[PDB]
DNA sequence: CGGGGACCCGGAAGGG
DNA sequence: GCCCTTCCGGGTCCCC
C-alpha cells in the first residue's frame, strides 16, 4: 500500500463530493467521467511529483489497464472509463448505495 | 536506538485515504522507516503511509498520506492505529492513534 | 474542400 | 518485473 496508483487516486477522489465538479460517476454502476480532465491529471500530477502531468500522458496510464482487469474505455463517450475491477470488496458500497451517498444526479 | 512520535499534525481524516500528515519524530534514517497502519484484530489489517526518502526533514521529521480503511461502509467514524517500524530491524515505535470518517 | 486540433489508440524507451 | 512517464505515428471526429 505504498506509492499510490492511478486506479487508486480516481476512485480517492470519486469518493470525495468536493471532487465532483471535475470527475463523477455518470450514474451506471462503476462507470466515471473526468468532466475536466486538465483538473483530474495536474491534481494526479502534484500527488506523484510530476508538474508536467496533463491528461494525454494520464490517459495512457489509462491505457495500459486495459489488459489488466482494473479500467476500461467507455467507446464513443468522451472522457468515459468504468471500473471492471471488484469495487465492492474495496469499499463496502454497491453502486447504488454509493450514488445515493454523493447524490449523483444520473 | 528507540522510535518516539513525539506529536502529529491530524489524527483523523476521510476513510478514502490521501490526507496528508506532518509526524514529527525521534531521529529516523529516510531510507529504512517506514509508517504502518494497522488494526490488531484475527482480521489483522495493515497499510503503510504513501511517502519517499525527500519527504523526510533533518531525520526528524516525516510528512506522508495516509492509506485507504480496508473499506468505506462504516456509519461511525473508526478509530486504528499506527507506528513507525524500520524496515530492516523489527523494532517499533509507541503507537498513535488514527481515526476514519466516513462520506 | 483542406487543414488543424480534440480525443483516442497502442509501441517503444526509459526511470524509479 | 512493475507502473507509469514521456514520446510518437497513426486513426477518427468536428469545426473554422
Amino acid at each position: 500500500s505504498g506509492p499510490i496508483q492511478l486506479w487508486q487516486f480516481l476512485l480517492e477522489l470519486l469518493t470525495d463530493k468536493s471532487c465532483q465538479s471535475f470527475i463523477s460517476w455518470t450514474g451506471d454502476g462503476w462507470e466515471f467521467k473526468l468532466s475536466d480532465p486538465d483538473e483530474v491529471a495536474r491534481r494526479w500530477g502534484k500527488r506523484k511529483n510530476k508538474p508536467k502531468m496533463n491528461y494525454e500522458k494520464l490517459s495512457r496510464g489509462l491505457r495500459y489497464y486495459y489488459d489488466k482487469n482494473i479500467i476500461h474505455k467507455t467507446a464513443g463517450k468522451r472522457y468515459v472509463y468504468r471500473f471492471v475491477c471488484d469495487l465492492q470488496s474495496l469499499l463496502g458500497y454497491t453502486p447504488e448505495e454509493l450514488h445515493a451517498m454523493l447524490d449523483v444526479k444520473p | 536506538s528507540n522510535l518516539k512520535i513525539s506529536r502529529m499534525d491530524k489524527t483523523a481524516g476521510s476513510v478514502r485515504g490521501g490526507d496528508e500528515v506532518y509526524l514529527l519524530c525521534d531521529k529516523v534514517q529516510k531510507d529504512d522507516i517506514e509508517v504502518r497502519f494497522y488494526e490488531d484484530d484475527e482480521n489483522g489489517w495493515q497499510a503503510f503511509g504513501d511517502f519517499s526518502p525527500t519527504d523526510v526533514h533533518k531525520q526528524y521529521a516525516i510528512v506522508f498520506r495516509t492509506p485507504p480503511y480496508h473499506k468505506m461502509k462504516i456509519e461511525r467514524p473508526v478509530t486504528v492505529f499506527l507506528q513507525l517500524k524500520r524496515k530492516r530491524g523489527g523494532d517499533v515505535s509507541d503507537s498513535k492513534q488514527f481515526t476514519y470518517y466516513p462520506l
